[PDB]
């Protein structure tokens, strides 16, 4: 299997930072891309960032720089290699940024690209 | 930047009928990604590489196109199949296709 | 003896088509190659390719690739060109030449100035 | 003469795509010295010398530098190799102790920060009864705190017991030359303008590939090979963004690093026959290492780089650089080794600019550390030993790694940042013209004669 | 100063010809495709695939007609159904690789025929100098 | 491409006096036979270009006791000795290491006055 | 659904069938006998032994009068104290494994007989192509 | 080395009369002193000098061989 587990949902004020896990597991934790995706209501999908877990080399949108911010934590045991953590810290918290935040990852297929987002965490419902 | 647009907005059919949506990107040349999502529910990938269907998806859902303009369609609909259907090039997003029971 | 008789100057309109001939004498002429050099007085000296007259083979260059067809017949020796639709650069001075396997030019034409 | 007959042709050149082990060989003047100088003087072959690259006309191969292989297999036999070249070396497990470090004599600010630390600690002797006191120097990044006074441990002791480099075995590269076995062919693109995917209309055979030197870089790989004319930029798809853009530049920027401190090492047994080789005394002015180019090249090379940048991007647009986002210490800055020590050498300096559609130098500060966790792994680290002496060397910057941003909402300029991530970009950046093919003889044909009785 | 027929006369140096000039040299094809700590065991499983490739396609010339002549004539009539070219047009038109595309589709058919007219020439001389 | 570099250019050497003209090369010049083709020929205006040296140093018969090729590898120079009015014009470099053939840019030997 | 003849075409498909039946297919018992940490080394000299033992077949093949044949009229007498079975009733009674029993008592005296014939058949060619 | 048979006239003959004259420059020995003297161990270190042109001979007279037989079973 591959699960993606988040943390709950969680209320913040406007000009806080927000810290929300992304627990990964049942493959092999250092090959695949994390992204991370918003859903906003009457705004649709809207991309975030990637973070390649194998050293941590990550990505952000564009008009996010600056506010969003993505670190990772692996697994160094000989006996579970499988699981391992992603964060992402989101901050400078606006009334706009009520949304639900998921971490994604992609397909293990041969033609499969990066964005063809297969697996995907429950969500996170952030409200400002 | 690639603006995703889906022509019909809001689909209302019955069921056991077929359904065509469709999208149209500013830039040719590209494949495209099709997703569907519930009424509160986790997102689901349909469609990669504008024809090839994912895991656990039904051979009803059929996916063609080229250049710009993309094709996804769905033969005799289920009432679990009446969802909001996206279209995804790399980090871009339409703004969602509603189908609607008639 | 030892001559690579060429042909004499070549005043030829652009979008035609462009033939050689190297009706040469004295040797051998299968134990021989046949190749071909330019000269402009801007470049210096450049290529066109070769035919092998044993084996058949034969090549030519990027540049001149999509025009050049090197045959030759045998009996006459008499090597041959096809340029295809030229243009002012292509006008220049061209050599008949010859190479062993694994030898060194021996023989070198006279240089037909085949101007465009 | 119409009823034709079929007649079979065995050794027929034609070919298909395969996926087999290639095997190494390496020049004769690596030969010309012995017995486990570096890797693989035993586990490749001598060379058979002036290999034979022969010319194929009329002919169209499509390449895919991106779905090739040998670069797979390549970036296993590296990894797999730099962990045979290991097991004889010595284990520091005994190593793993508690510190009592302390700053090391130098003038001290508070705002300021010691790069190396002086720290004392307990060691085992030849005799399992008797022990020593005995200090070494450290850099910050080896050592953490464990929680009045200050004692510490090394970082990895928590996680994977380490293994010092033998001093004797060197870490240079040599060229490694990859042969194809009996039944196969290596194919090389000889084309000039060929961004590594689609149709190289001059191919040629080759008995082995040319000299590739393995360096170890994140950004800006070093010692490459340079492009004929142009400056050629290279991607799997430019309009994905997750795909790394390869640069490739014709000129390269000569690029010196050094270390200004005069090391002394300090022979330290562990038990019989065994080792540890420390930094003892700073001889002279405790400095900060760094890397140097020139000013004019580097802004000429980046002009070429926004010149060629510019034909997938419209001619009307601002092209600007960045440093990294984050990640590891190895993927925000570029990592090398420099005659057996790894610097981690800071490159905000180079990468700031921006670009309108119309005798200095570049002093930037680097670091070492002494243990590395190279290609990420679960119980593997090596230390580095400390090597005599002030150290430089000089290399020429032949290409880039770089990334673009997922710029929506009406993205006029196009930012570029830099990043390493997986090595294979480093040994893709070599193979792009090669790929390896399988000879097929049996031709079959259809001809006029037929067998009799 | 090397010349172009003797690069023509190397390993794969008639890819692109005519497959008419490309039948002058079979031999250097065919003799590029036997010779050429724990590495010498993937040295060894390639020259084992090798020889054992090599042994193969042996066996494949062996069962049909010829065992080493290397141009083997032989007895089944060509279906003009499978390539529907002319003679002239095929051996001065085409090279090797752009004939095997044209081919490739109608094969395992052409072997099996091969193998029913050896078994059938083995049993008529058999016939015959058994009636001897 | 194994595109030849000739450096330098024009030499004004008067006659009498000694002259060297220097090519590098883009690859190696080495084919498998272990001799490296390189040919160091002659223009003069108004005939067909001549050999003077069909290899490394072994140069055709009907050169005199002046000239001389040298080098290794990459970068080779050529050697004369005394400058004649026969040994005017434009020389050149060229590889018939492998396919695809390519010549030098062309020096002119002039006098000095 | 398979058939009786399919499975009768398979690999040793005709050992209990009769040894003139069996005859007329050799070809698929010849053809898988070539090809098909530490256990790399089981395999590979398991692959090595298979080609090491066809090419002792086929040498003892290749010093006899046929090469690549696969079936050999050969030129001495068979001497009917080896056997003394009537024809018929060898090629329409008995398998090959019923065989193999009742020669393998005699066996290596035929095989220095058929390299004597070879060896005389060889010095009579090398005499006629003499005189020649 | 048989590969190096197989591209000549004999596959398994063992004795390859074959259609390439001895060129006499080669040994200039009689027939009957070498069939009746010499061992061939004294022979190779005659003709160790003139080899690999003997092999190319070799392969240029089977190469003409098999091009004659496909041109007489093409007209007949
Ligand atoms: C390399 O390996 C080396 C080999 O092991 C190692 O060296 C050893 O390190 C340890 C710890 O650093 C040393 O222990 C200390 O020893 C101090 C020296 O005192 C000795 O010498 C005196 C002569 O000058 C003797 O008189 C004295 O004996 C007396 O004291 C004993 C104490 O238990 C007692 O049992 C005897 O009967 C006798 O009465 C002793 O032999 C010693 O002074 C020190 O105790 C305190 O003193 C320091 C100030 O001088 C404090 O800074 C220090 O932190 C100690 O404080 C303790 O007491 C405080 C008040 O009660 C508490 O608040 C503290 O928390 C602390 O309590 C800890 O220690 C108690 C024992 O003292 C213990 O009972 C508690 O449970 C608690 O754990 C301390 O004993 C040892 O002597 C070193 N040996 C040698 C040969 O050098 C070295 O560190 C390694 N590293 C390096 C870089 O070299
Ligand atoms: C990109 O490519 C360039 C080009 O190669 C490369 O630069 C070269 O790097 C290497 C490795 O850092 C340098 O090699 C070292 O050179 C010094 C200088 O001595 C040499 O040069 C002088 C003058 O040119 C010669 O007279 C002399 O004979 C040498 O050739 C040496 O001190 C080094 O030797 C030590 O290391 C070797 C590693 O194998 C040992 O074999 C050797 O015996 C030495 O080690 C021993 O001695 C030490 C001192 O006593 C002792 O402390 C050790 O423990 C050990 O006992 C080495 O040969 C080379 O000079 C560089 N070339 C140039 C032109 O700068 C770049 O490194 C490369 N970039 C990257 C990132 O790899
Ligand atoms: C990292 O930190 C360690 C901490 O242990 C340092 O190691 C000590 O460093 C100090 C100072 O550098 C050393 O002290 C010096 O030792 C010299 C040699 O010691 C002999 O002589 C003394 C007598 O003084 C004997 O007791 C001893 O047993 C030896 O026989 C002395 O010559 C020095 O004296 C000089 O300086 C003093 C300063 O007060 C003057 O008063 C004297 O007149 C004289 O001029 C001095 O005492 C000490 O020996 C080191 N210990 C060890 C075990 O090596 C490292 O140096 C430090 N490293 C770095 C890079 O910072
Ligand atoms: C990024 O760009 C690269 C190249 O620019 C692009 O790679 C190509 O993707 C296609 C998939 O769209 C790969 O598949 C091939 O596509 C060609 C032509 O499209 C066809 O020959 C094949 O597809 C046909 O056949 C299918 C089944 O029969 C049909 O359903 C389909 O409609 C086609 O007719 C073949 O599958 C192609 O191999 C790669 N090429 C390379 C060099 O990688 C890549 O897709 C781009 N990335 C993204 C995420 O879009
Ligand atoms: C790719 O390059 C190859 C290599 O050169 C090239 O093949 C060549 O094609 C030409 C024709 O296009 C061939 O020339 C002919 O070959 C036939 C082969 O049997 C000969 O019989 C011909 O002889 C006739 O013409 C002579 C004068 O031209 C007459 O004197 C004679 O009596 C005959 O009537 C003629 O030589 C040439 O042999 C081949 N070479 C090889 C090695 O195959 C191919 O065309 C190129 N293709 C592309 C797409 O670029
Ligand atoms: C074990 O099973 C095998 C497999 O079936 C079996 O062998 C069979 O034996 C029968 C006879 O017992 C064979 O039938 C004959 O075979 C000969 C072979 O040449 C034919 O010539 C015969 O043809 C004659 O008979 C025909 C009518 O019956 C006539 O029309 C014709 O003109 C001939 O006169 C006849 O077919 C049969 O072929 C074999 N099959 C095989 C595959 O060998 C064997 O007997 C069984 N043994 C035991 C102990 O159970
Ligand atoms: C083996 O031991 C090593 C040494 O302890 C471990 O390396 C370090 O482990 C810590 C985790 O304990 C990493 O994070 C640090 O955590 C403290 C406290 O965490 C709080 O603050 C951070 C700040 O962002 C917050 O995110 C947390 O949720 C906590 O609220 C901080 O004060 C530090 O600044 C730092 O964030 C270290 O990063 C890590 N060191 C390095 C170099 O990465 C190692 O994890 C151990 N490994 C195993 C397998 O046991
Ligand atoms: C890319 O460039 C930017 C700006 O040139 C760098 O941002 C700067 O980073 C430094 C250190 O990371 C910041 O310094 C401060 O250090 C103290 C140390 O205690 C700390 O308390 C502060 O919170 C802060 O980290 C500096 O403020 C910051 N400047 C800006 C404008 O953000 C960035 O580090 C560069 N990226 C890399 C990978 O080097
Ligand atoms: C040469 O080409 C011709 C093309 O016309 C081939 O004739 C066709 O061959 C196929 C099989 O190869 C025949 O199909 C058969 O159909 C029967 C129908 O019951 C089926 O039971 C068989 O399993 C098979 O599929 C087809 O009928 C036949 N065409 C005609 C008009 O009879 C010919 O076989 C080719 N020759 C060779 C040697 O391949
Ligand atoms: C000795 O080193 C320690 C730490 O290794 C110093 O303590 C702190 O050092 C940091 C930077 O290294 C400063 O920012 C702090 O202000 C220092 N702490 C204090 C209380 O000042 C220490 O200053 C060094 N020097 C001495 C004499 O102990
Ligand atoms: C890198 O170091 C080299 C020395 O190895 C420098 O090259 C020399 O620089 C001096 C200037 O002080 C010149 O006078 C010499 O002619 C140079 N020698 C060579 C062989 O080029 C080089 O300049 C340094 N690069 C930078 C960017 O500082
Ligand atoms: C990137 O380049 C810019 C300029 O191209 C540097 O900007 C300097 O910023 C300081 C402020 O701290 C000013 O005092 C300087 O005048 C600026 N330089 C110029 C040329 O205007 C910037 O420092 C560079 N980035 C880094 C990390 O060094
Ligand atoms: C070969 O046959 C297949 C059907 O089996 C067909 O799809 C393909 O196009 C054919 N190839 C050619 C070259 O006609
Ligand atoms: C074969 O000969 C041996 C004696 O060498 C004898 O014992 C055996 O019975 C014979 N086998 C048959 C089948 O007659
Ligand atoms: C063979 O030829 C070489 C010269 O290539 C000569 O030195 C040698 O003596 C010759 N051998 C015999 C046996 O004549």
């Amino acid at each position: 299997q591959v699960q993606l587990v988040q943390s709950g949902a969680v209320i913040k004020t406007p000009g806080s930072s927000v810290k929300i896990s992304c627990r990964a597991s049942g493959y092999n934790f250092r090959d695949y891309s994390i992204h991370w995706v918003r859903l906003i209501p009457d705004k649709g999908f809207e991309w975030i960032g990637w973070i390649k877990p194998l050293w941590g080399a990550v990505s952000y949108a564009r008009q996010l720089q600056g506010r969003v911010s993505m670190t990772r934590q692996l697994s160094q045991d000989p006996d579970d290699p499988d699981w391992g953590v992603a964060y992402m810290e989101f901050s400078g918290l606006t009334p706009a940024d009520t949304a639900e935040y998921f971490c994604v990852r992609r397909g293990s297929c041969d033609y499969c690209g990066d964005f063809p987002w297969q697996y995907w965490g429950q969500g996170t419902v952030v409200v400002v | 930047e690639i603006v995703l647009t889906q022509s019909p907005g809001i689909l209302s059919l019955s069921p056991g009928e077929t359904a065509t949506l469709f999208c149209k990107a500013s830039q040719g040349g590209n494949a495209m990604t099709w997703y569907q999502k519930r009424r509160g529910q986790v997102p689901r990938l349909l469609i990669y590489d504008t024809s090839r269907r994912a895991s656990g998806v039904p051979d009803r859902f059929v996916g063609s196109g080229s250049g710009t303009d993309f094709f996804l369609t769905i033969n005799k609909l289920d009432r679990e199949d009446f969802a909001v259907y996206y279209c995804q090039q790399f980090e871009f997003f339409g703004l969602g296709s509603e189908l609607e029971v008639h | 003896q030892v001559q690579l008789l060429q042909s004499g100057a070549e005043l030829v309109r652009p979008g035609a088509s462009v033939t050689l001939s190297c009706k040469a004498s004295g040797y051998a002429f299968s134990d021989y190659e046949i190749h071909w050099v330019k000269q402009t007085p801007v470049r210096g000296l450049d290529w066109i390719g070769a035919f092998d007259p044993k084996s058949g083979a034969s090549a030519s260059n990027q540049k001149v690739k999509g025009r050049a067809i090197l045959t030759a017949d045998k009996s006459s020796s008499t090597a041959y060109m096809e340029l295809r639709s030229l243009t002012s650069e292509d006008s220049a001075v061209y050599y008949c030449t010859r190479l062993r396997y694994f030898g060194y030019f021996d023989v070198w034409g006279t240089g037909t100035t085949v101007t465009v | 003469a119409e009823n034709l007959w079929v007649t079979v042709y065995y050794g027929v050149p034609v070919w298909k795509d395969a996926e087999t082990t290639l095997f190494c060989a390496s020049d004769a003047k690596a030969y010309e010295t012995e017995k486990h100088n570096v890797w693989a003087t035993h586990a490749c072959v001598p060379t058979d010398p002036n290999p034979q690259e022969i010319h194929l006309e009329n002919v169209t191969e499509e390449f895919n530098m991106w779905k090739n292989n040998m670069v797979e297999q390549m970036h296993t036999d590296i990894i797999s190799l730099w962990d045979q070249s290991l097991k004889p070396c010595v284990k520091l497990t005994p190593l793993c102790v508690t510190l009592q470090c302390t700053n090391v004599t130098n003038n001290i600010t508070d705002d300021m920060r010691g790069e190396l630390k002086n720290c004392s600690f307990n060691m085992t002797t030849e005799l399992r009864d008797k022990k020593q006191k005995v200090y070494s120097l450290f850099y910050r990044l080896d050592v953490v705190q464990i929680n009045s006074n200050k004692e510490y441990r090394l970082i990895n002791c928590n996680t994977s017991a380490c293994t010092q480099a033998c001093p004797k075995v060197s870490f240079e590269p040599i060229p490694i030359h990859y042969c194809a076995p009996a039944g196969f062919a290596i194919l090389k693109c000889k084309d000039k303008k060929f961004n590594g995917t689609g149709p190289c209309p001059s191919v040629s055979t080759v008995q082995c590939t040319h000299g590739i030197k393995p360096v170890v870089s994140t950004q800006l790989l070093l010692n490459g090979s340079l492009a004929e004319e142009e400056v050629m930029i290279r991607s799997e798809n430019i309009t994905n963004n997750a795909k790394n853009i390869l640069v490739q530049f014709n000129t390269p920027v000569q690029i010196n690093c050094t270390r200004p401190n005069n090391n002394t090492r300090k022979s330290i047994r562990i038990g019989p026959g065994q080792a540890f080789y420390a930094t003892g005394d700073i001889i002279g002015d405790i400095r900060q290492a760094h890397c140097n180019v020139s000013k004019a090249t580097w802004n000429e090379t980046l002009g070429k780089v926004v010149k060629q940048l510019r034909k997938h991007f419209g001619n009307n647009t601002i092209i600007r650089f960045a440093n990294s986002s984050g990640g590891d210490l190895e993927v925000t800055t570029h990592s090398f080794n420099c005659g057996g020590e790894f610097f981690y050498c800071n490159t905000s300096g180079l990468f700031n600019s921006t670009w309108i559609s119309n005798n200095d130098s570049i002093t930037l500060p680097c670091r070492i550390k002494q243990i590395i966790n190279m290609w990420q792994r679960i119980g593997q680290c090596m230390y580095a030993p400390p090597i005599q002496g002030v150290i430089r060397c000089v290399s020429n910057i032949t290409g880039l790694i770089l990334t673009r941003d997922g710029g929506s909402t009406n993205s006029t300029t196009e930012t570029f940042r830099p990043g390493g991530g997986d090595m294979r970009d480093n040994w893709r950046s070599e193979l792009y013209k090669y790929k390896v093919v399988k000879i097929e003889p049996l031709g079959v044909a259809p001809t006029r004669c037929k067998r009799r009785v | 100063a090397v010349g172009i027929g003797a690069v023509f006369l190397g390993f794969l140096g008639a890819a692109g010809s005519t497959m008419g000039a490309a039948s002058m040299t079979l031999t250097v094809q065919a003799r590029n495709l036997l010779s050429g700590t724990v590495w010498g065991i993937k040295q060894l499983q390639a020259r084992v695939l090798a020889v054992e490739r090599y042994l193969r396609d042996q066996q494949l010339l062996g069962i049909w007609g010829c065992s080493g002549k290397l141009i083997c004539c032989t007895n089944v009539p060509w279906n003009s159904s499978w390539s529907n070219r002319n003679l002239s047009e095929i051996w001065d038109n085409m090279t090797w690789l752009q004939w095997d595309k044209e081919i490739s589709n109608y094969t395992q058919i052409i072997y099996g025929l091969l193998e029913e007219s050896q078994n059938q020439q083995e049993k008529n001389e058999q016939d015959l100098l058994a009636l001897d | 491409d194994v595109l030849m570099t000739q450096t330098p250019l024009s030499l004004p050497v008067s006659l009498g006096g000694q002259a060297s003209i220097s090519c590098r090369s883009s690859q190696s010049v080495v084919y498998s036979d272990g001799d490296t083709y390189l040919e160091w020929y002659l223009q003069k205006p108004g005939q067909s270009p001549k050999l003077l040296i069909y290899k490394v140093s072994r140069r055709f018969s009907g050169v005199p006791d002046r000239f001389s090729g040298s080098g290794s590898g990459t970068d080779f120079t050529l050697k004369i000795s005394r400058v004649e009015t026969e040994d005017l014009g434009v020389y050149y470099c060229f590889q018939g290491s492998h396919v695809p053939y390519t010549f030098g840019g062309g020096t002119k030997l002039e006098i000095k006055r």
